[PDB]
């Protein structure tokens, strides 16, 4: 999956 | 895995 | 992917 927010 | 971290603000 | 932008 997409990694999490800056 | 998941991917890293987005980028700054 | 990377993540969004904080």
């Amino acid at each position: 999956p997409p990694g999490p927010p800056g | 895995p998941p991917g890293p971290p987005g980028p700054p603000g």
